[PDB]
């Protein structure tokens, strides 16, 4: 329906809008060039947007999720991060609410995803 | 039983600061710089079942607006002629031609030496000056007030500085959120919010004491400050209806120009046609009185049921904070406000005439290392502005408190238009427990 | 052939030239820095080339093609887009001519590709759970 | 029974406008700026079964030449001595020694006050002027000022800097390509079938001149005339010759350049003394060569205007020298040649070179832009150069008399119209590698 | 071991650190970025070049059909014209620095072979579908 | 038999040049323009079984430091008041008031006119200054020494130029490697190496003759030159001990100022409080002799056990070439080092070195610009650490060679501090043989 239209939707309900959010990330110059600061300042902002985009893509590659909007892993979920029931997580809560609740544990999760993929690629190469 | 599933494109965000890009609807300075066109698209998304917290007193956009404005102002002046060749002794006497008692010594007829197109030649000229910009040296010897402290640059006469509405637009990866709660005071949670592509068109209006040409409150009068209890805070008042103010400089000025160098033209005030009288501004007494009565009722809601509101003028300081200021027709006005703040509120119609002063050497933007000369404008100037708000300060359980108009950062004016907007960064990744396991 | 050597070739004839075109999309000093306007213009140009590149890659990912040069999808070809023989198109039309043949349908096809892929991923997720 | 097939790496493009950068093959401004090296490989690929439309009048590269050339010019002059302190009352007299009757009072001997390293001292300087640079103060015939004291500050050019144009190659940024037309008979504004790809253009030498185009590409096969909206006399005519015409230019007098200090770290240069009988500048063209060349031009325009026409040539309308004379730089000096002698003929169906007198100026405005000025310091000794006329700019009077006689004059134009000639050969396009087509396959779904 | 935790590791031993090295690329004060024009520009240019470098390598892996994998087994044979080094040493006596130096002469050849082999297989898959 | 296997994330590199970003910890120009904080977390990785080739004279990190320092200096002077309008004729006489140390003719009392805030007004003013800044025109006429050559700019009094440690950090995609071998001689295959994200801080101290406030050597004094037998190359001496040098500008001073325009202030010397005294630096002779002893031993190791090392003073030339030079208290000192190089070696005692003060400074061995050093009030004192020397062998086969304090360009100070470090580019892609063919469906 629009960018962030699903922000108030439940986590499950918002899953089919992941594509709109992705499309909007990369979405009189004869005068403006003359202003050195205007030029540099705005160019830097554009460059940073690119850098952020690429870092997230780099991570999806590392975790083995680059080809999917939704990516299952072999890393188990820890009750330390969350011991809430899936029915509340997916049907009642929104992503804004839910994500805030696990803001401590994100780094832990990322490290686990990276290692799991590392071992799986090794296993494939040894098998071949 | 559960595994970490990665979700990309998740509709969430975090508080953020980023540079915004300036766009106009479309040879004015604002328009020349803020030349990026806006979209013909009133894009807004209602964030149904989303609550967000706003705090206008911490809003980064105000600081950016300020910074960009200062930069533009200077950029406009960078290619203009310097008047430093004119930092000479002036031989001044009082003007007595058709001058009334409310003027007397305000105008001076000064003569001086200045340069010419050729380096070796000099010329003698006569010019009319306002007392505010001329200082006695010690007799008849006077100088321009700022030739001791800073260089004076003449603003280019061809450049229009009148404000145009400006829309600020988010860079990709960012979004502007807006509070649509009509009763929102700028600091609490807001439960009626939507996304924004670009802000509305905000005019970069500059004034002191009274706010001009801003938005009006739907909800009568809203009085807000970072902290009401704190006696050091400057209170902003937003009105639901404007008060019109009619400003003028009645004198018909004759403008002439002389070269001081090959591409350097100096514009001088010349002389005056007709009678010489003070500049002034008018408002309706009742309109002003009705407005204050409502403000007082709103003040009691914060200051007490038996509280008596005493209005008074500012406590002191320089011209820039003791008078109301604006730039009507491009001339800089410094108008008295004591006529607006004399009464005490307790628990075809007459107008209020505010006398005004005219100044040409301006220390712009609360800075002191720069000065500019405002070229005089030929003829007679009139305009009418919309007073949309107040800039107020206040001075042992007396039950009576005193409120005064005052100065402050220009940022404080801009805080009003930007009070309803917030900048956030979009964060597409997150994870969640699910019952799937990656196929091995 | 070289870069664009295949530009005058027909659609099928240009098969296997996709690789040269892809390779060529990505590629004193004191003057380059001192002349500020010069330096800005040149840096902007490289940045723009990158931005362009990324948009195309993003779309291929969105549509489920990703790193492939040659993809086939679940979206049908429409009579509202064209009514020409398949061999006419593949053996005789020039890729340049072809773009002229299909004009102002790009956004339709892309919307279809985007939605189809979105549903396909959801179906896979349900099956695995 | 067809689906969508998606391809990336499709060899297609669309017209586009982008920023180009320059390179060269190695004091010179062009060399300093286009410091980027060239690739010796032509990298030109002929395409088969290719057609493209080239409209030189809409070629943005022409605008870029103008924009960047001016920018370089300004950057090169910027870090030099300002002569502002010298735009003062000048005392003058006419030169009466070793002067021919062609010169008479054109050359003047003037004196003035000048600054020194210490602000407390003043010196007195004598120098020569060519009249065009000096006017009467307000009318006294002893007191003069420089022509620019009422308009702009003048900066002298730094003497070490070389502006000699060099061939410059323009190269596409990644994502872009240049297409080239090699159709020998192509007149612009239209389709071309002899199309090949280009990575970098040939080296175009940025020669700046007015009425006649010097040292450009020479036409292949035949004299060709290119113009847009030809019946409209508001447009000028660009004529490209297939045979060059040699023109020998000189500044015959021996100039002894002198220099003095003007302030801390700064030198001023001036004309000093002149040795030998003093004459104006001159340019020679064989009259026979000129007449043969012109007849060839006449034949080409005749096919455009009619078999029964008479082609009359006439000299230009009045106006500034930058319009009315052949303005060019020779040896570093600025020449303003009287070309009326090249147009005094009507065409109806040993060399005795035509010699044009030429004026010289020291105060130069630039690019038909005003409010800025450059001082050209004099060059020591005697100057000679030889140039190749490769094309002409002409205008037609127009009107309707139906007399069958058309009148042509030296045309005026923009510097952009000189560059327009070399650039008629090239077009810029953007590469668009992504596209779709129908297919009998469907994605395999499992 | 950390980023570039060791470079004395044998090529085999270093295979489990590929994910570490992979994370290095793209890994009031700020007012100075505009106050000093050249300083801000030089830094920006450096960041841009790092990005450009990153993208070229990623494009190349995509072209070869390896894409996001850190290790790929391809359809290109190792040539006999290349130094006849013993496989036991290649994986457990040799480190990557030593190895690459020994075989650096051939880099552009092997890349051309990788590109062509993948292009051919992709075409064959389209014919099979 | 073998196929191709492709690897990404390969731990290899190639030598490369780039631009390294400037950072610092904790009105100081170095801090202001290297605002970027350092990482408080130290970082280093040892690379066992890795040997790398270093060459301190081919190290581009030095050139970057040179370029950036000069740029910084110029950028800092750009917004300061110009003194151009003060290039007027001076009328000067000799000052004998409270003359001491027979330093006659060093200072002159000059009267001159200046332009003040209004263009209509001129003022006769007076100032006291050094002969090194003034020349005679030929109660005689004089001018400042640099008025013919260029504009003079006053440095802003509020800006501190005191060197602070500066750390250089690699951009992503690059790494800095360092040599940890205590006996490394500046070139070759250093076997004790590690990877470093940021260098240690280096103070950008600029001096001539001797190297001050640098790093000390471990082990023993290490002497290094690009070519040893080419007398055109100077040899760097890195000491393993620091010699204390106590410098002063003994006079007390009154500083005066005047407006020369609209907000334009000029600072000048006023007058001298007490006796006029020569500037000087003190070094213990004994420690100096011990230091020379260590050095001559190291020199003999390259020339022979029986050679004779003759020390001698610098050749004739400009003060910036022949005397010791440093910035102490904001004043610029030029010191006579001939007293340090008189002995011949073969198998309190504080020496006082006289010094002179100059206010108009040309810098970086560049000509065409000059910086006016504002006067410093009061009395100046500092003590510096001598950590090294720049010497020349001066080219008979008599076995006696003369070593002179030839000095060198600013890069030598930087070559010394940045010698440890090398820059390389990370290259994650590579290939090797395997046993499998890609699995084919
Ligand atoms: C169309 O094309 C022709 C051919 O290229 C151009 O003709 C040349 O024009 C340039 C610019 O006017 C001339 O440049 C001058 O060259 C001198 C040296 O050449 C002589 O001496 C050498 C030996 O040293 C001989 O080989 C040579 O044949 C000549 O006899 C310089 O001394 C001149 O002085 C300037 O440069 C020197 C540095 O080299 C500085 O020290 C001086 O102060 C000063 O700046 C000058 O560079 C060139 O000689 C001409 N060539 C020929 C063959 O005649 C036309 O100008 C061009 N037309 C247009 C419109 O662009
Ligand atoms: C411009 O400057 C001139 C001097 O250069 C002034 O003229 C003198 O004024 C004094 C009085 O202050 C008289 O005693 C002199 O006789 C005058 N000299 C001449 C030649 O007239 C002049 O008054 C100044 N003018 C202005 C407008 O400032
Ligand atoms: C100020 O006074 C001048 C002088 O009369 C006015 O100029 C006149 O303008 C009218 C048109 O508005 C002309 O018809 C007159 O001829 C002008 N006067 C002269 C000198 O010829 C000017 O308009 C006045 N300006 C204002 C705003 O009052
Ligand atoms: C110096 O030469 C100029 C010509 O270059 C003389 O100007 C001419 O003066 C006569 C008499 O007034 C006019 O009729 C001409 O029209 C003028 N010529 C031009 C081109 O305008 C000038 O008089 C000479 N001066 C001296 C002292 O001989
Ligand atoms: C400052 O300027 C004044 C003049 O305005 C100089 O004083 C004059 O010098 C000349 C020299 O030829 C004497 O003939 C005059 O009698 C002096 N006049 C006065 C009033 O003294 C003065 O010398 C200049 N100051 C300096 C230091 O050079
Ligand atoms: C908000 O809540 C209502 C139920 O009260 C529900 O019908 C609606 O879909 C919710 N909005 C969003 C964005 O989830
Ligand atoms: C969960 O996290 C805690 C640390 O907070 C750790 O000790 C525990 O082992 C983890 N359990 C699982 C299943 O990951
Ligand atoms: C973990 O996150 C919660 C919010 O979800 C926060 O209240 C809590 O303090 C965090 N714990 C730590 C150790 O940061
Ligand atoms: C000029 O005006 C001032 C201010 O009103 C007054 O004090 C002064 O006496 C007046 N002088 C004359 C001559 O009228
Ligand atoms: C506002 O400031 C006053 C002190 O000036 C303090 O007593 C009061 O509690 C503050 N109010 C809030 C809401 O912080
Ligand atoms: C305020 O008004 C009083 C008169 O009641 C006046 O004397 C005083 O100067 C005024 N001050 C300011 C700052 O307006
Ligand atoms: C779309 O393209 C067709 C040709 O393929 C053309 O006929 C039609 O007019 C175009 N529509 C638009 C955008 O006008
Ligand atoms: C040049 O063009 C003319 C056009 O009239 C033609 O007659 C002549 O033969 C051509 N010259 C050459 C060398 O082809
Ligand atoms: C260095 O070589 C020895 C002997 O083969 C080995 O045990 C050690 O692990 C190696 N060092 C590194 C960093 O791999
Ligand atoms: C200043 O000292 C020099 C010697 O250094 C002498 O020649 C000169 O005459 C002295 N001048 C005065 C005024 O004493
Ligand atoms: C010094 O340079 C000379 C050549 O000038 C060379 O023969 C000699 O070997 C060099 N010495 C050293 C120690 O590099």
């Amino acid at each position: 329906l629009g960018f962030l239209g699903a922000a108030g939707s439940t986590m499950g309900a918002a899953s089919m809008t992941l594509t709109v959010q992705a499309r909007n990330l990369l979405s009189c110059q004869q005068h403006l060039l003359k202003d050195t600061h205007w030029g540099i300042k705005q160019l830097q902002a554009r460059v940073l947007a690119v850098e952020h985009y690429l870092r997230d893509q780099q991570l999806l590659g590392i975790w083995g999720c680059s080809g999917k909007l939704i990516c299952c892993t072999n890393v188990p979920w820890n009750s330390s991060w969350s011991n809430r029931n899936l029915s509340e997580i997916w049907d009642n809560m929104t992503w804004l609410q839910w994500d805030k609740e696990i803001s401590n544990y994100t780094q832990i999760i990322y490290g686990l995803l990276e290692e799991s993929q590392n071992q799986q690629e090794k296993n494939e190469q040894d098998l071949l | 039983n559960l595994w970490v599933t990665v979700y990309y494109g998740v509709p969430v965000w975090k508080d953020a600061e980023t540079t915004l890009f300036c766009a106009s609807d479309a040879h004015n300075v604002w328009a020349t710089h803020c030349c990026v066109p806006t979209d013909p698209n009133p894009q807004e998304i209602h964030l149904e079942n989303v609550t967000e917290e706003f705090n206008m007193w911490k809003n980064n956009m105000v600081e950016q607006m300020h910074t960009d404005i200062i930069s533009l102002w200077d950029q406009s002046l960078k290619p203009c002629v310097k008047l430093t060749p004119l930092c000479v002794t002036l031989q001044c006497t009082n003007v007595t031609n058709n001058i009334t008692d409310d003027m007397r010594g305000e105008l001076k007829n000064c003569s001086f030496n200045m340069t010419t197109e050729l380096r070796d030649k000099k010329q003698k000229v006569y010019s009319l000056f306002y007392r505010l910009d001329v200082v006695q040296i010690n007799n008849k010897e006077y100088r321009l007030i700022n030739c001791n402290t800073s260089a004076i640059t003449q603003a280019c006469p061809k450049v229009s500085f009148e404000p145009i509405p400006i829309h600020y637009c988010a860079p990709a990866g960012f979004a502007i959120l807006k509070c649509k709660d009509k009763k929102f005071n700028g600091t609490g949670p807001c439960t009626n919010v939507s996304t924004v592509q670009c802000t509305h068109g905000i005019k970069p209006v500059v004034s002191t004491q009274l706010l001009l040409n801003g938005s009006l409150a739907e909800e009568e009068v809203i009085i807000r400050s970072e902290n009401i209890t704190n006696n050091a805070k400057n209170i902003l008042v937003q009105l639901n209806e404007s008060v019109q103010i009619n400003c003028t400089r009645p004198n018909n000025n004759t403008v002439k120009s002389i070269r001081i160098g090959p591409g350097q033209w100096f514009y001088y005030t010349g002389d005056i046609i007709g009678d010489i009288r003070q500049a002034h501004c008018n408002v309706s007494k009742a309109t002003w009185n009705e407005t204050l009565g409502k403000v007082v009722k709103q003040l009691r809601k914060h200051f007490g049921n038996n509280t008596i509101i005493r209005f008074a003028n500012s406590s002191g300081g320089d011209l820039e904070v003791t008078t109301h200021s604006f730039n009507c027709g491009g001339e800089f006005f410094y108008c008295n406000t004591s006529g607006l703040f004399n009464s005490t509120w307790i628990s075809s119609n007459d107008s209020i005439t505010l006398p005004c002063r005219i100044k040409q050497i301006i220390n712009m933007w609360q800075r002191i290392g720069q000065a500019m000369y405002a070229p005089p404008i030929q003829g007679v100037i009139r305009c009418v502005s919309n007073i949309t708000g107040l800039i107020l300060t206040r001075d042992t359980n007396s039950t009576t408190e005193t409120f005064r108009p005052g100065g402050g950062d220009m940022r404080d004016n801009w805080r009003s238009e930007l009070y309803k907007y917030k900048v956030v960064k979009i964060e597409p990744l997150g994870v969640a427990p699910t019952r799937c396991k990656r196929r091995v």
